[PDB]
């Protein structure tokens, strides 16, 4: 109810670590009108280990992502009548993404 | 200033009378 | 590596990589030696 | 009515002629030319002034310049 | 203070302004 | 030639509007007609410069007549610093009670309007204090203007038309507008102010009544005929002189004590008419010059044909100049406006540090009002002294004829001229904004310590010659040693040190760090105004891009999207693109004009060489502060008297807004957009019957452009004219 | 002294303009108890600007009424009334630093002017070719007079024009 | 009369290779207007790296 959020911190040189505010908690840094914070609380992130879990994982899929990219046009690329499949594609995007996604966070 | 009846009778004709005649014989003339 | 050179040698390239050097050593001279206004030292 | 004028550079590639919208210019035959070629442009009148001509010219400069004059009824090129 | 007299004198005065102009900016486009 | 444009037949048939646009913005030029030959071209202009002689002095006569008549004076003539002057009365059929009321400010019964202008106050120091005595000069100009109309008319008819040949004379015109017309004239204003301006200065009434019974001197011509002049300097006024009567009142006539009255504030009103009597003696003597009929005099070319220097530096020099210059009119014309247009500056620059009428510099906001006139006014007249520099180069310039000549060794070196002028604009562009945006980063992070900050070094020790003593340098009039102070301490020096010293008068405002920067805004406004310009001119002939723009025509949109898509690549669209740098440069200056004021108006040095330096006091302590009192006017809460104002600031907004829509947007999207209008209203029912003569159509490529100019300037000077009146209005200094 | 100025160790306002910036700093820290960083960065802070102080104070600076450090161009004007650091010095430090890398970008393209197609040349440098006119740029000074006087620094004549 | 691969140096006033040099591709014996042809390694603004000249403007370097 009080601490302001904050995450960005500024190296002191050239006079503009005055970019640092006293903000709350002890702490001196930019403000967040992101909010992420208040969406840390709603997902239920207390302490600062579930963060460096996400960063490290959420770094390691991404490097799944260009793997996959690599991996589906140089190596295997798929045809066009593969692409053209739009009822899969449809049947899966509102099943599995939005269906199953929806109850992965409901769970 | 003694004449103040003035403006009534002129800034209406200037205002609105000549730019109503100078609207119309101005157009007239523009088709000919 | 005959290629991946050729790569670093684009005009883009060097543009980021010898700015990127001229900015950090221009930041790291004010480490050191702050508020430079005039010659004086 | 626009004006369209043609001058001695002429290598009479017809990559005018394929141009115009109108069809104004034509291609006239010729002596002095490498391929014996000039266009030549009968109508004036319908000359709508693209100058899609002056950009297909390969000569370094331009055998046909277009010169706009007024504009009618065609010139204008009105639907109205 | 101006007399009421002298402002209608000068409102015809520069009446007349107004017909040498009309009859020059006649005989000016006439040409 | 049946039709309205009658004086074109291409534009005489046109089906569409825009035979009636062209029709009215082709009109002026007379150049371009059916058949205009070299005499009847002569002719419309010679009438028609008494169309403008004549509708100036209307214009005067209506400014005397409403003062006269619906404006104060006697009131304002017994209190020049505490009552407003007043001009013609508002009389709108709408109002509510409130807003009637609030503009009756003044000494009348009904609304009115204050009056900013200025001139109400050039009445005075040249003096009048009756309402009659306007009435009576506003009678002569309407008089004396009909006397042009009237020779308007008069020199069209065949008997009195003159001869092509007249206009060409140009040594008659000198001698006599020299003499005759700026230096008879001086005579008659010196006549003016001994006889009327200066003993109605000591409170003498003068009239064309008693004007020949009453001496302007003690003495008579005795003294101007024996030769001995010192008499009419012998006796200036006192110090504590009170001016329109007779308090220790001097009675000299011709002197000049340098300086001020402190009584009100402006010049000597001798020293003036010292002035203008030494004037009127340079040109009468300078006016004998060139030869007429008499055969005694000069010849106007064989004065230039002998100055080609005798290396060949310049080559040819000037050979066949008089030629060009009385052939081509845009060559003379565009002399015209830049000698006319830097001297409209020059005005400006004097008029307010050497404030001549009196009790000006007293009520501040008409010297802004006017300030900003002149600077602006002489924008423009700038920006066409090239452009009719470029219709010159575009059309009655001849390269053969000039061939080796001055202007032809110019166009010889093109890129020299364009290319230097690109580096000085941008050395001031990176160096004068690096420097703004270093001193705003420190004193953001809240250290000003860091801020390059440069003393104007030179106009310091410029001061310091004029001998303004603030400073510790001591040369010419600063040094009482130097041969300078020694030699005018006797007559000009006295007075003129102390106004000089009396940090009151804006004579030589005292200079700082962000004076400095400034200036070199303003010097980057001038180069890339010129630039511009310069560029326009040399390029109207051809450049590399397209060589033909020669016989292309003048103003023309384009050459097409070819060969990399042409546009704006004529020279009027270089002159069109000057105008928004001539609105800088202008704004620039005004702007800081204003806000050195300001603070001196309102008696601190510190709001401006403090915030001066860095642009956020620009915008946080100029614009913040006066705008406060501006956008009240309107109030929801009532109407202040600065209501008339808070509207126009808004309508001058909205057309600078509106002037993007011409600016930004072509034309090709428009006129597939009128396709689809005028195919609904041809189909739909009812409207089937009422059709349009003139096909419509998306107006021209460069008609947009004008139209768009101008609602870009209209609504650029509508703003900075509510703004700067009703914040010099709102506070008063 | 100089222009109605003064310098700046024996100015008033710039002594006020110096301890009026620790005192809003140390009043802002004193929120932070010392078992903070944020309590030692203030702190190094006030002390790093205190340091500039005593060398603005003592280099020799003028400050004006303001208190705020000017400078002055003139040559007759730093050099003789003694510091010329504000610019004198430095206007010559910069065209050294800007000649450089201006005549070190004229050679490279001489260099790479002969070729097949120098085109391709400029887009993708050679860093060796390009270390080479680096590292000869140096002295352009000296290299840029022989070029001039030689005659090989302008391309003469054989330039294009219009009309 | 000019030969073939020689470099040139053109005078045409109008040109955007005006005091430039050029290498002829080709020269005509016939009596045509224009009957060189240069190539210049240089491109115009239309893209153009070739032009034919007249005999009095091409001079040969
Ligand atoms: C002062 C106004 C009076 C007081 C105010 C009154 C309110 C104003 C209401 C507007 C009334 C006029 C509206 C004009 C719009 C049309 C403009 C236009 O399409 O005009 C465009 C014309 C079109 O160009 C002409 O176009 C012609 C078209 O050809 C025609 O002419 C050819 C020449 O013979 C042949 O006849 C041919 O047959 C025929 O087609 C030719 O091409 C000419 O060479 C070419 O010059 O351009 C011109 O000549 C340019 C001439 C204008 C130059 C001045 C521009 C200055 C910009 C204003 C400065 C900002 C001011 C802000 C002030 C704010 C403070 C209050
Ligand atoms: C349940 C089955 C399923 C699921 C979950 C997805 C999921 C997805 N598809 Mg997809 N697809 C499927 C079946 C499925 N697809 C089938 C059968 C076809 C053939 C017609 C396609 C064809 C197809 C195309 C052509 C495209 C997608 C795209 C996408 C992505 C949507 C864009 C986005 O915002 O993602 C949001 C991303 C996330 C929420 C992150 C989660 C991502 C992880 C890796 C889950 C991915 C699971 C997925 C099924 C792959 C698993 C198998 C593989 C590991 C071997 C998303 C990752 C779009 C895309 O991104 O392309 C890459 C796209 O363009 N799909
Ligand atoms: C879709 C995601 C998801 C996932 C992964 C889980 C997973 C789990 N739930 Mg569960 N649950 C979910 C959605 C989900 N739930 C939803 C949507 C509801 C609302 C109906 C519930 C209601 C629910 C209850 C009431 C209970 C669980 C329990 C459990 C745990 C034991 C289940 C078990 O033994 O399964 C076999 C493999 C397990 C960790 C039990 C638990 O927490 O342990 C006591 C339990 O009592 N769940
Ligand atoms: C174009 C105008 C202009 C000018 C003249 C300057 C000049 C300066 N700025 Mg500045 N600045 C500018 C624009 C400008 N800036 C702009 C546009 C911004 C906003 C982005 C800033 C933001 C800015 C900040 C935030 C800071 C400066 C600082 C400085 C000063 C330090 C120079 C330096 O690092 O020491 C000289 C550096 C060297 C000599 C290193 C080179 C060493 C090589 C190896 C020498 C080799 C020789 C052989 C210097 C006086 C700093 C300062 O303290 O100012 C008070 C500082 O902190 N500037
Ligand atoms: C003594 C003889 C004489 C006189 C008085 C004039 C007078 C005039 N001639 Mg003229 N003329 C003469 C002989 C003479 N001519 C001869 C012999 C010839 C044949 C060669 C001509 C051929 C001729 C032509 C062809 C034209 C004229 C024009 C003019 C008028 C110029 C407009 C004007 O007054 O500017 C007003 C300017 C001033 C009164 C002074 C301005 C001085 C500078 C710019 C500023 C100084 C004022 C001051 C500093 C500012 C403060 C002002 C105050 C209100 C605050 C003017 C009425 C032109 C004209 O208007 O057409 C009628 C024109 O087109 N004349
Ligand atoms: C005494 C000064 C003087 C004189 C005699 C001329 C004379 C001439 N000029 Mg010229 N000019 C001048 C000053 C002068 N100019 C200045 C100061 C500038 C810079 C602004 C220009 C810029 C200029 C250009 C760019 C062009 C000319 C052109 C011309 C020629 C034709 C003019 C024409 O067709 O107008 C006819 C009349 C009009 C066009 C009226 C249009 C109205 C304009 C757009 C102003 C609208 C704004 C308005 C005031 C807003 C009202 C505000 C209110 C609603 C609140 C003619 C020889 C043209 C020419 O020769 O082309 C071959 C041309 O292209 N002049
Ligand atoms: C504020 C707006 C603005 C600005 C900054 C400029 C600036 C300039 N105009 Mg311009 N112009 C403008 C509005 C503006 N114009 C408008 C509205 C018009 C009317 C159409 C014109 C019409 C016009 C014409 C007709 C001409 C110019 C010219 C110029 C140049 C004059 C020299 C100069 O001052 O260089 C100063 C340059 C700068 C201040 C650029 C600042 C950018 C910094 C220094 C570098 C980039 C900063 C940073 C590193 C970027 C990071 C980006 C990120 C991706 C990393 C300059 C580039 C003239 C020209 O060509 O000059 C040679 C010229 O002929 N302009
Ligand atoms: C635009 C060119 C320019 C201008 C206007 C000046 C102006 C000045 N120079 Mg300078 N100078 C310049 C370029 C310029 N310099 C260049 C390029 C050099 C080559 C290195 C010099 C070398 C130079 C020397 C060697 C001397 C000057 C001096 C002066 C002063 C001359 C006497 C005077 O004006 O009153 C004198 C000025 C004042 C009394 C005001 C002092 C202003 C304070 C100190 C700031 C004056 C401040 C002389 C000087 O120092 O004057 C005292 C002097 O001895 N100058
Ligand atoms: C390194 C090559 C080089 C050299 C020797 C020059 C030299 C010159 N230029 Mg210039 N210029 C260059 C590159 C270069 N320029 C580039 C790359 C651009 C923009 C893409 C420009 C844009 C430019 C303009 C717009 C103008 C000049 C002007 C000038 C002249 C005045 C100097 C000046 O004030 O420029 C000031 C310089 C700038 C405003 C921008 C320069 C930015 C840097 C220097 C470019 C980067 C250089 C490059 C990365 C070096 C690579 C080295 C490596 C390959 C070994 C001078 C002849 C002016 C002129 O003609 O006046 C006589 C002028 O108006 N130039
Ligand atoms: C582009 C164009 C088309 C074709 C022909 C045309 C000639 C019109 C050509 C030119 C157009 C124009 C308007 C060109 C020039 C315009 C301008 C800005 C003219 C201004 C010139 C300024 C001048 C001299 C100032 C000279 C020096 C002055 C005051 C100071 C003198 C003095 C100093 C500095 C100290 C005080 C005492 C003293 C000695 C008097
Ligand atoms: S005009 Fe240009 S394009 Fe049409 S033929 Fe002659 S050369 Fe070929």
């Amino acid at each position: 109810t009080h601490i302001k959020p904050s995450a960005q911190v500024v190296w002191p040189i050239v006079g503009q670590e005055i970019l640092n505010g006293d903000v709350g908690g002890g702490f001196q840094g930019i403000q967040i009108t992101s909010g992420f914070f208040q969406l840390w609380r709603a997902s239920g992130i207390t302490s600062e280990l579930e963060l460096y879990s996400t960063a490290l994982g959420g770094l390691l899929l991404a490097s799944a992502m260009f793997f996959a990219g690599w991996f589906h046009y140089h190596k295997a690329a798929p045809k066009l009548e593969w692409f053209q499949n739009v009822e899969s594609m449809m049947n899966h995007h509102l099943a599995g993404l939005l269906g199953l996604g929806s109850l992965g966070w409901a769970g | 200033m003694n004449a103040a009846y003035l403006p009534s009778i002129f800034v209406p004709l200037v205002g609105l009378v000549f730019p109503a005649i100078a609207m119309a014989s101005a157009f007239l003339y523009i088709e000919k | 590596m005959q290629n991946l050179k050729i790569y670093l040698s684009t005009a883009p390239v060097i543009a980021f990589i010898w700015l990127s050097l001229l900015s950090s050593l221009i930041i790291e001279v004010n480490r050191f030696f702050p508020d430079p206004l005039i010659f004086a030292f | 009515s626009h004006n369209v004028k043609i001058y001695d550079t002429c290598i009479g590639c017809t990559q005018c002629v394929r141009a115009c919208p109108t069809d104004v210019l034509e291609m006239v035959p010729w002596d002095g030319c490498k391929a014996k070629q000039i266009a030549s442009a009968p109508r004036t009148e319908d000359c709508v002034g693209c100058k899609r001509c002056e950009t297909a010219c390969p000569t370094d400069f331009l055998s046909v310049r277009v010169y706009l004059g007024a504009e009618t009824t065609r010139s204008m090129g009105l639907a109205y | 203070s101006i007399s009421e007299s002298q402002i209608f004198i000068a409102i015809f005065l520069a009446l007349i302004n107004g017909f040498l102009a009309l009859r020059l900016g006649s005989t000016l486009y006439n040409s | 030639a049946t039709k309205f444009p009658k004086f074109s037949q291409g534009l005489a048939q046109d089906p569409t509007t825009r035979r009636i646009w062209f029709g009215v913005a082709t009109a002026h030029d007379f150049e371009s007609h059916d058949s205009i030959t070299e005499e009847t071209l002569y002719q419309k202009i010679f009438a028609s410069h008494f169309g403008q002689l004549s509708i100036i002095f209307l214009w005067t006569s209506g400014n005397l007549f409403h003062v006269a008549w619906q404006g104060n004076f006697e009131a304002w003539v017994q209190d020049p610093l505490h009552i407003r002057p007043i001009a013609h009365a508002i009389w709108d059929p709408h109002f509510g009670q409130s807003a009637v009321e609030a503009f009756t400010r003044g000494g009348a019964s009904g609304p009115v309007n204050i009056a900013t202008s200025g001139v109400y106050q050039w009445w005075y120091t040249i003096g009048m204090r009756t309402n009659q005595d306007l009435y009576q000069g506003s009678v002569f100009l309407s008089i004396a203007a009909g006397l042009f109309l009237i020779a308007g008319w008069l020199h069209l008819q065949p008997k009195f038309q003159p001869t092509l040949s007249w206009f060409k004379n140009a040594e008659s015109r000198l001698n006599h507008h020299l003499a005759g017309l700026f230096g008879v004239s001086s005579l008659a204003w010196t006549g003016h102010l001994v006889h009327v301006a200066i003993p109605e200065s000591r409170g003498i009434h003068v009239r064309w009544d008693n004007f020949l019974t009453i001496l302007p001197h003690p003495l008579g011509l005795k003294p101007f005929f024996t030769g001995n002049w010192s008499a009419y300097a012998q006796n200036p006024d006192t110090i504590n002189h009170i001016f329109s009567t007779n308090t220790g009142s001097g009675d000299a006539i011709l002197t000049f004590l340098g300086g001020f009255h402190p009584q009100t504030q402006s010049l000597w009103l001798t020293d003036m008419a010292h002035h203008h009597l030494a004037i009127a003696v340079l040109f009468i003597i300078a006016g004998h010059m060139y030869r007429t009929n008499f055969g005694i005099g000069h010849s106007m070319k064989e004065i230039l044909d002998m100055h080609t220097p005798p290396s060949g530096n310049l080559g040819a020099g000037h050979q066949n100049l008089f030629d060009t210059i009385n052939n081509s009119l845009h060559f003379q014309l565009g002399l015209a406006l830049a000698s006319a247009g830097t001297i409209c500056s020059m005005v400006a620059q004097h008029m307010y540090s050497l404030p001549a009428y009196a009790f000006i510099a007293s009520d501040f906001t008409t010297q802004a009002s006017l300030y900003t006139h002149h600077q602006y006014i002489a924008g423009f007249m700038l920006c066409g002294a090239f452009a009719h520099g470029a219709i010159f180069f575009i059309r009655d310039y001849d390269p053969v004829a000039n061939k080796g000549n001055v202007l032809a060794r110019i166009l010889d070196h093109k890129e020299a001229i364009i290319s230097h002028l690109s580096w000085v604009s941008l050395f001031l562009g990176f160096h004068t904004l690096g420097l703004y945006v270093h001193n705003d980063v420190m004193l953001a992070f809240g250290t000003p310590e860091k801020q390059i900050l440069i003393e104007p070094v030179f106009a310091q020790w410029i001061q310091a010659a004029q001998g303004k003593s603030l400073y510790g340098f001591d040369f010419l009039l600063a040094s009482s040693t130097s041969p300078a102070f020694n030699a005018s301490q006797t007559v000009w020096l006295p007075g003129w040190l102390d106004a000089i010293n009396n940090p009151t008068n804006s004579l030589f405002l005292t200079i700082g760090p962000g004076d400095f920067l400034v200036h070199h805004a303003i010097a980057l406004g001038l180069h890339t105004t010129t630039l511009i310009l310069v560029k326009g001119a040399l390029d109207a002939r051809g450049s590399k891009l397209m060589p033909d723009k020669k016989d292309f025509g003048y103003s023309f949109p384009c050459d097409g999207p070819g060969r990399g898509g042409t546009c704006d690549i004529s020279a009027w669209d270089a002159f069109y693109l000057s105008v928004f740098w001539m609105l800088n440069t202008i704004g620039w200056v005004t702007f800081y004009w204003h806000w050195k004021h300001l603070g001196i108006w309102q008696g601190n040095v510190n709001q401006f060489n403090e915030s001066s330096t860095y642009l956020m006091g620009w915008l946080r302590d100029y614009l913040w502060l006066n705008s406060s009192q501006l956008i009240n006017g309107y109030n929801p809460f009532g109407m202040n008297s600065l209501s008339v104002w808070a509207w126009m600031f808004l309508f001058g907004h909205l057309v600078y807004a509106t002037g993007f829509m011409f600016l930004i947007s072509w034309r090709g999207y428009w006129q597939e957009l009128i396709e689809t209008l005028a195919w609904a209203h041809e189909r739909t029912p009812l409207a089937n019957l009422v059709r349009w003569k003139d096909k419509p159509v998306a107006l021209s490529i460069v008609q947009a452009r004008l139209v768009g100019l101008a609602h870009f300037s209209v609504g650029y000077i509508f703003t900075y004219a509510a703004f700067l009146i009703a914040s010099t209005s709102g506070k008063f200094g | 002294d100089i222009a109605g100025l003064t310098p700046c160790s024996e100015s008033k306002a710039f002594k006020r303009r110096e301890n009026k910036e620790v005192k809003s700093l140390q009043k802002r820290m004193a929120k932070y108890e010392e078992g903070s960083a944020p309590a030692l960065a203030l702190q190094a802070t006030a002390e790093r600007t205190q340091k500039r102080f005593e060398f603005y104070g003592k280099s020799g600076l003028l400050c004006g009424n303001d208190g705020l450090p000017h400078l002055i161009a003139d040559p007759g004007l730093a050099f003789r009334y003694g510091h010329a650091g504000d610019i004198m010095i430095p206007t010559v430090l910069f065209i050294y630093m800007a000649g450089y890398t201006g005549y070190a970008g004229r050679e490279y393209l001489l260099a790479t002017r002969g070729e097949k197609k120098p085109t391709q040349k400029e887009i993708i440098i050679d860093v060796p070719l390009a270390l080479k006119c680096v590292a000869g740029s140096a002295g352009w000074p000296l290299r840029a007079f022989n070029d001039l006087r030689s005659g090989s620094l302008l391309e003469k004549e054989e330039n294009i024009t219009v009309s | 009369g000019p030969k073939r691969g020689s470099r040139v140096k053109i005078l045409r006033p109008e040109s955007y290779w005006y005091n430039r040099a050029g290498k002829v591709v080709s020269c005509d014996q016939t009596g045509i207007k224009y009957p060189v042809t240069v190539r210049f390694e240089d491109v115009n603004y239309a893209g153009v790296s070739t032009n034919n000249f007249g005999l009095q403007e091409v001079e040969e370097l």
